[PDB]
């Protein structure tokens, strides 16, 4: 079995660079029967393919038109991984980022872009807020980042801080109420 | 090949086009890349799939040998039985091997044809708005940006516009 | 790629069909994925009708021209998911399959709408469907098929 | 600025025969002949055979 | 089709050309109409006719079963007889069905070829005295009256004259 | 022929080209003559040679009749034996005759293809530095001396130079 293990920070300041890594085991980044992709998902935009890299007697990259000017996807044949770099991020780049293998399954040796294995996802938030513990009134107001455990999903307010209700533990701020 | 495209005026294939069997490579001021012509490709996949299943299925009804034994004074009919069973095996072996050879030749030529037709499809759109270089490529007289390139792949290349 | 319906409720044992209308018809490029909440998608069907590895026999796909369908012959509780179709690098918007009960009116408190069905209500966020009783809750005048 | 037409290649070494040419390397091929067996006498669809032995 | 003309760069056939399989449609100041290219047509009729007769005639010598009966203690040879007769029927059924499939494919491609060659025949006469529109049609730079049109169908189109 | 060259836009063959199956005829101020395209020719020889050997060799394993005799009260099996042996002969006679017919057609078309591809090879080099006359010939705009002619036969015709 192939496993894809993602890593990289889930917080990026606006205008700066998002940097993720996918570490492959059970296959080679340079395999002729693999294509290595990044895909993101957001509640608004749905599922969006971003780009890929693959080796066929030399390295190739293709990128989505929407991100082409900001994106780089590089293989590392020393560590059997590949990276995603996305420059000049804005709030619209907030999403769950997945790596995925395609072209493992082919119709007559033609990559059909059917993704057969995916990484676990990295949730990335574009934000400047910094660490803030909640006020509890239960209504759990004005904290950052996620998550709090106590229950409704959190909503991101126009202040850039989260709130939820439970009908309170915030480990990022070392707070318990 | 019969149609002159594959390993002909198009000297070699592309390792870099992974997503289809036939397609386009574009090159302009914005950049360059490969794009598969999916429709031509899917046409090819349907034909080859049908072929294989047609081959497999035609060989479905075929001679099945049964064991029959004969005593020491039944040598004539024993020989008959053997010649009969071997005869049918050789016939079906011939049919299978020849069908594979004949249809392999036609499959390779089919691909060659699909490439030639894709090349002509584009030639017939562009007409005299580009230089036919003679190697599979067309050099434009006007600038052709990514939307311009896409309209070539579309079938939508607006000739009067240029 | 346009998927229909955007959601549905069906009982365990029901026959479920979801459709994807694609821009242009290619059988080989089309694929289906099932995604359970907070997990990555899993490849379900590839090339319109081939079952993915480890995918059970109740799932099948069909294709005709530009119309593609995923069919679950007998829905099971574990098939609660969002289903996506795909061609080349383009995905449909997804279809949510929930596991449908009798209509239930919300209990309203101040604003909380508790244990109601269907999901559609007018007063925010909503809990995912409850695994025991199939209801939703939402966090004041309330309108619902089943008050201030 | 230019557009070019071309076709697929890969690292495949699969070969097929034709009437006019043998050992043509192709990008993909499909074997249709079973060459192997397990070398044993077995139950046929669960129903054991009668093995008369000597 | 292999040759790219039929249901290719020539999008569809013509209900209005009744008199032949391939031909011309002209359009000028005097009017318009269809005219069959008889020679290309008659060539096609001779080929297809010969093919059908070749098929029919090749299947002329073929296995004919005879009735043979056997008693209760002649089961082995009865079985042999049955397997023998069925075996040949399956062989000849395969030969017939496969020949029809293979030659049907070649017949459809043959027509496609004849159209492509007719188109090229005209292209090679006109050269740069007309615009190749890319749909089977050629738009003239000069006026081409009915005698001018006929000379195209002739093979007599005097290129230096225009 | 399927490809339109032989007895098509190239009206007839050349008695004067003795040294190969396909080639060139040049005509300039220094003189004129024939030259065979050996590569295209040797390609053809390899294909046809392989074909003949493939045919011969496929018919290698085939039914061999044996003499078997039967008394006056063994008429049924005698008939069986005769029907069996005749049956296989007819099958193999069909296979042989049909294979020869089918592959003869493909051999003639193969040559036609090789000529068409050779013509296109030259066309794709010359591009708009010569007039495509429509009969197999290209009339140059510039003077083309013997070295110029040779570069066409080479594949080396330097287009930007003219
Ligand atoms: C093929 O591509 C061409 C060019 O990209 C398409 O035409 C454009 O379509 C987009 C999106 O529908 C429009 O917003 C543009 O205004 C069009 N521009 C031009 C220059 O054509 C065409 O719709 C596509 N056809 C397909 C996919 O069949
Ligand atoms: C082919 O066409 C040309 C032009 O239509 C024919 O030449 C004309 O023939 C008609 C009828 O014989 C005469 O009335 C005209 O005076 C001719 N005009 C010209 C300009 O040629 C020619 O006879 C035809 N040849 C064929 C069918 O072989
Ligand atoms: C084709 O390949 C096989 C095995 O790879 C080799 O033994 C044989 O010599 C080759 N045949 C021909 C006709 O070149
Ligand atoms: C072919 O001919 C040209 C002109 O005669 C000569 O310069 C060149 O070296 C030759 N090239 C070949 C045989 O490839």
């Amino acid at each position: 079995q192939v496993q894809l293990q993602q890593s990289g920070p889930g917080l990026v300041k606006p205008s700066q660079t998002l940097s993720l890594t996918c570490a492959i085991s059970g296959d080679s980044v340079s395999s002729y029967n693999a294509v290595w992709n990044w895909i993101r998902q957001s509640p608004s935009r749905g599922l969006e393919w971003l780009g890929r890299t693959y080796y066929r007697s030399g390295w190739y990259n293709d990128y989505a038109e929407s991100v082409k000017s900001r994106i780089t996807i590089n293989p590392d044949t020393s560590k059997n991984q590949f990276s995603l770099q996305l420059n000049s991020v804005t709030p619209e780049d907030t999403a769950v980022y997945y790596c995925a293998r395609s072209g493992h399954i082919t119709v007559f040796g033609v990559n059909v872009d059917a993704f057969d294995m995916w990484g676990q996802g990295t949730m990335v938030t574009v934000s400047s807020a910094s660490t803030k513990g909640p006020s509890v009134f239960c209504l759990v107001k004005d904290y950052f980042p996620e998550p709090v455990t106590v229950t409704f999903p959190a909503v991101l307010q126009s202040s850039g801080l989260y709130s939820l209700s439970s009908v309170v533990n915030h480990k990022p701020s070392n707070t318990k109420v | 090949g019969l149609f002159g495209a594959i390993a002909g005026f198009i000297e070699g294939g592309w390792q870099g086009m992974v997503d289809g069997w036939y397609g386009y490579h574009h090159s302009n001021e914005q950049g360059s890349g490969y794009a598969a012509d999916k429709e031509s490709t899917q046409k090819a996949i349907d034909g080859v799939t049908n072929k294989v299943n047609s081959i497999i299925d035609k060989m479905n009804t075929q001679f099945e040998a049964v064991g029959r034994e004969f005593n020491n004074l039944e040598r004539r009919i024993e020989n008959l039985n053997k010649k009969m069973e071997d005869g049918f095996l050789d016939v079906w072996t011939y049919n299978a091997e020849l069908l594979v050879l004949m249809e392999n030749e036609r499959t390779l030529d089919f691909h060659d044809s699909n490439v030639k037709n894709l090349y002509d499809k584009v030639r017939l759109q562009l007409r005299d708005n580009a230089k036919e270089l003679g190697n599979g490529c067309f050099e434009f007289y006007h600038k052709c940006d990514n939307e311009c390139m896409e309209s070539v792949r579309n079938g939508t290349y607006d000739y009067p516009q240029y | 790629m346009t998927q229909s319906p955007s959601s549905l409720s069906a009982s365990v044992g029901d026959r479920v069909t979801i459709t994807c209308r694609t821009s242009q018809s290619l059988s080989s490029y089309t694929h289906w994925y099932q995604q359970k909440p907070g997990k990555a998608p899993k490849l379900l069907i590839y090339a319109a009708s081939s079952r993915g590895s480890g995918v059970p026999s109740r799932f099948s796909g069909s294709g005709s021209g530009t119309d593609f369908t995923l069919t679950i012959s007998s829905l099971q509780p574990e098939d609660f998911a969002t289903y996506y179709c795909q061609q080349s690098r383009t995905f449909g918007q997804g279809t949510k399959v929930e596991i449908k009960r009798t209509v239930a009116a919300p209990s309203v408190f101040i604003c909380l709408l508790n244990n109601f069905y269907p999901r559609e209500a007018k007063v925010e966020s909503v809990t995912e469907q409850d695994s025991k009783d199939s209801t939703y809750s939402l966090s004041c005048e309330v309108t619902h098929q089943g008050v201030t | 600025d230019q557009i070019c037409i071309g076709y697929h290649a890969n690292n495949s070494t699969e070969q097929v025969d034709t009437i006019m040419e043998k050992n043509v390397t192709v990008t993909h091929a499909q074997d249709i002949l079973e060459k192997t067996h397990n070398g044993k006498l077995c139950d046929l669809d669960g129903v054991k055979p009668l093995i008369l032995r000597d």
